[PDB]
């Protein structure tokens, strides 16, 4: 770990979580063909967990989740994910350009 | 009809085609998991660490783990092919000789 | 012998029904052959623009009548009357104006539009079974029809019953009948009139009065819910809300996800 | 084709109207904004108020 | 073996004497083949008989 | 009919003129396409290579 | 489903019988309204409408 921290400069923190999330998603996708429960509950757990992260890795996590899990998830889960992500900007837009 | 066994056999055959140095540990894990199913109770007493190890070995989903090794080996082979085609190598220990 | 046409009791008839495979069914406009004994049925079919050829190997015609005519023969739907010339006739008596295809469940009477997708078990007022000693024993829905008959309601589910002709009847236990039904099954096959099916133990719930058994075939049918356990039914019925429609979940698309990670890992180092 | 609904019976047809709602996103016309409008209002109300 | 025991659906052969046992055992989902070498059957009756 | 069928046969015949090592792939794909039309639609879930 | 205002059909005996939307425009005809649904009808050239 010290040798790893020697390189990659400041971005080792971003690289580590990005690799860990990719590995977890790869494991979940590998367990998909037998356990059909995973694609929904794991996506919900991932959405819940993504709050406790920095924005720098949060953006990468959102991009990876949208690229990978999109083609095999129900539509309403995706729309709920989008609404929950975009409420923080909808509030600002409504306050600054629509509210009274 | 049921063809899950045929699919598992095909996946194992394709894994054997993509031979790497890390296939032996997967084979050892699979054979140990198969072996522990038959005897099991004969030599498990006390030593909760031993019980934890046995439980961890038995619960491993090798059948759902082979497909991840497939993807891991595919990228390695693609990288090796890309290095060999455009750049070459100087080490004589490589198996690029006979071609 | 050649069939003949008769016009007796014509004023008491409201309509006609067809008997196919020993089970009464509605008459289609495109059916080509029948066995007929009535001349008025010719006008009834011509008013609808139909044509047919008479043959003995075709479904018989029976008339719905508002008058008690003929007597009851066990194992045969409706009533049978023999004319003065020896020809036989068939009729469908009724109690109330609501008249349709009627079949008998072991405990209640339910009208149906199609025998294949209904709760029908028997289609005769009286049925005769072989006892434990190998001798025929009569049964009827109403014991007043024939002396010595046993009421249908006395029968019990999950018990093997054999008719005098060798047919076998096996029906599962139920807890609710009507528009919605709930059934319970064992690890044994069940058989009804003309069809036997194999099923596994469990509980099933149906939104319609259609026949339901615990197997993959009825599981794939819409409006049918089944479960291996009492509580597993809720999990099974709530699973599709998060589970996709089919096998469209191809896992080969993880290559794109791996590419992003490889690209960012290389870019950070560079 | 758009605008056409089908089903085995009256009850089945009522349930099959929501079939595209449990379909992957990339399986509908660009005019799918109707389902988004029908989803987001219900979600935001049922969460934020209740 | 000279000892009375409870009955379970797993057993598959009995020496049947009573006719109503054929109906009673069917309600538990069991099926059996009649062989005299298999354990016998007894019935519980309140009335003093025998 | 002639024009609706002879064209496909002519294209198939012309395909053999431009022979290559990958012709066997198309030959096997043609057999596979017809094989899972009068059969298959079965073999349930599980596995992913098949 | 109908090509023209008045049409001609074949009866059960094969004789041609004229039909039209209104009987007043052609004496001896029969109105379309009498045509029951789910019934096979045939024209001069064997065309079938149901």
């Amino acid at each position: 770990f010290m040798r790893f921290r020697r390189a990659f400069g400041e971005y080792s923190h971003v690289v580590a979580f990005n690799t860990l999330l990719f590995l977890m998603s790869f494991t979940v996708l590998c367990l998909t063909p037998v356990y059909s429960f995973l694609p929904g509950v794991y996506s919900v757990i991932y959405l819940y967990l993504t709050f406790y992260l920095t924005n720098d890795v949060s953006f990468l996590a959102h991009i990876q989740w949208m690229v990978m899990f999109t083609p095999l998830v129900p539509f309403w889960i995706t729309i709920a994910y989008i609404i929950c992500i975009s409420t923080k900007h909808f509030y600002w837009f409504f306050s600054n350009y629509l509210k009274r | 009809w049921d063809l899950t066994a045929f699919g598992l056999v095909a996946e194992w055959f394709l894994a054997y085609i993509l031979f790497t140095r890390f296939f032996y540990v997967l084979g050892l894990a699979a054979i140990m998991q198969l072996f522990f199913s038959y005897f099991a109770v004969h030599f498990i007493s006390n030593s909760w660490l031993m019980w934890l190890i046995i439980n961890l070995v038995q619960m491993a989903p090798i059948s759902a783990m082979v497909r991840m090794y497939i993807f891991f080996a595919s990228f390695y082979y693609v990288w090796k092919s890309y290095v060999h085609v455009v750049d070459g190598c100087n080490s004589s220990t490589c198996m690029m000789c006979y071609k | 012998h050649v069939m003949s046409k008769h016009t007796d009791f014509s004023s008491e008839i409201i309509g006609y029904k067809a008997i196919d495979g020993g089970v009464t069914r509605d008459i289609a406009s495109t059916d080509t052959c029948f066995a007929n004994k009535h001349a008025d049925f010719d006008t009834w079919f011509s008013q609808r623009g139909g044509s047919y050829t008479n043959d003995k190997a075709c479904p018989l015609i029976a008339a719905v009548i508002t008058r008690e005519v003929g007597f009851v023969v066990p194992g045969l739907p409706g009533t049978i009357l023999r004319t003065t010339n020896g020809d036989f006739l068939h009729f469908l008596p009724r109690v109330f104006s609501a008249v349709g295809n009627i079949c008998y469940t072991p405990s209640k009477l339910i009208e149906y539009t199609d025998f294949a997708t209904s709760a029908c078990v028997l289609a005769a007022e009286c049925t005769i079974f072989k006892d434990a000693s190998g001798k025929p024993v009569p049964y009827c829905y109403d014991t007043n029809v024939l002396e010595g008959s046993v009421a249908y309601e006395s029968l019990r589910p999950d018990t093997r019953y054999v008719l005098m002709d060798g047919s076998i009847i096996q029906f599962p236990n139920t807890y609710l009948e009507g528009s919605v039904r709930v059934v319970t099954t064992f690890d044994s096959e069940y058989c009804r009139h003309g069809t036997c099916e194999r099923s596994e133990a469990g509980v099933c719930v149906s939104t319609s009065g259609r026949w339901v058994l615990n197997n993959d075939y009825y599981r794939s049918l819409p409006g049918v819910f089944c479960g291996v356990d009492a509580v597993n039914l809720l999990t099974n019925m709530f699973t599709p809300l998060i589970q996709p429609i089919g096998a469209l979940d191809i896992s080969a698309s993880i290559v794109a996800g791996g590419i992003v990670a490889i690209v960012v890992t290389c870019l950070a180092y560079y």
